[PDB]
């Protein structure tokens, strides 16, 4: 059923509403998906300016629905059975030594463009730490992350540890703890543990004169 | 054409030393910061030590502080990680890693103190 939105290669739209440590700022973004290839191409832009905060600590926050699931596991891709109505995706993004991000977002059609708006409160963060330092390095790491079914909520869970490179040769670790929740009423597929295996590239537009983010990613379901 | 190679892995008796090699092809290790991580049977893959791309400042876990330095030679385009006071908790394998659009891994090198 859902799946069959993702046949295709899909127009990805993506909004975000932030404030970290009291500076507030907003991002805008544009791209595609292709879940045959499990691959993701995005930009995205301050429209408010300079980024508050490294561009990477943002990454897991700009949709899993694009995700290669393999023929054998496609009754465990919970995210595209929630289409077109979508999901809401909540995390805490805890930054080791500092301070975390907490997020919300919806993920869903309208009209044939693939939507994720959401909403970003950080606090506690150092003002100097890596984050609010500028100290990481403008790469991304590639991770594995963990799924599991809640069958009390009708959706899924996943935790993570994502590994930010610092400047100085150390890792900044950012634990995710993650729930999503459906947003339509019906029927989804609540998935046995597996996780998803990701890569991601960041660059520049070199014609870009705005504050932004160019994202290529590719995720794959696996361990099933 | 990004590779990763180390070398250097043996059996070490507590207390004694050892330096490990990773050799980089592909791409100017004095352009990337370079790290290493270690992985023991059961535990996660923790992050040992590494360098900025500058070379100006080195970094390393508590656990290793004051023991291991992390060093380089651009010319022979190498990292290395130089072990001291090696305890038996230090044995795992050893793999180094750099960021060139994605991320890379050596295969890694296995280091048994006992």
């Amino acid at each position: 059923k859902g799946e069959e939105l993702f046949t295709g290669v899909v127009p990805i739209l993506v909004e975000l509403d932030g404030d970290v440590n009291g500076h507030k700022f907003s991002v805008s973004g544009e791209g595609e998906g292709d879940a045959t290839y499990g691959k993701l191409t995005l930009k995205f832009i301050c429209t408010t300016g300079k980024l508050p905060v490294p561009w990477p600590t943002l990454v897991t926050t700009f949709v899993q629905c694009f995700s290669r699931y393999p023929d054998h596991m496609k009754r465990h891709d919970f995210f595209k059975s929630a289409m077109p109505e979508g999901y809401v995706q909540e995390r805490t993004i805890s930054f080791k030594d500092d301070g975390n991000y907490k997020t919300r977002a919806e993920v869903k059609f309208e009209g044939d463009t693939l939507v994720n708006r959401i909403e970003l409160k950080g606090i506690d963060f150092k003002e100097d730490g890596n984050i609010l330092g500028h100290k990481l390095e403008y790469n991304y790491n590639s991770h594995n992350v963990y799924i599991t079914a809640d069958k009390q909520k009708n959706g899924i869970k996943a935790n993570f540890k994502i590994r930010h490179n610092i400047e100085d040769g150390s890792v900044q670790l950012a634990d995710h703890y993650q729930q999503n929740t459906p947003i339509g009423d019906g029927p989804v597929l609540l998935p046995d543990n597996h996780y998803l295996s990701t890569q991601s590239a960041l660059s520049k537009d070199p014609n870009e004169k705005r504050d932004h983010m160019v994202l290529l990613e590719f995720v794959t379901a696996a361990g099933i | 054409q990004v590779q990763l190679v180390e070398s250097g892995g043996a059996l070490v008796q507590p207390g004694g030393s050892l330096r490990l090699s990773c050799a980089a092809s592909g791409f100017p290790v004095n352009r990337y910061s370079m790290r290493w991580y270690r992985q023991a049977p059961g535990k996660e893959r923790e992050w040992v030590a590494g360098m900025s791309s500058a070379g100006d400042r080195s970094s390393y876990e508590d656990s290793v502080k004051g023991r291991f330095t992390i060093s380089r030679d651009d010319a022979r385009n190498t990292v290395y990680l130089q072990m001291n006071s090696l305890k038996p908790e230090d044995t795992a394998v050893y793999y180094c890693n750099v960021n060139v659009g994605f991320e890379y891994w050596g295969q890694g090198t296995q280091v048994t103190v006992s």
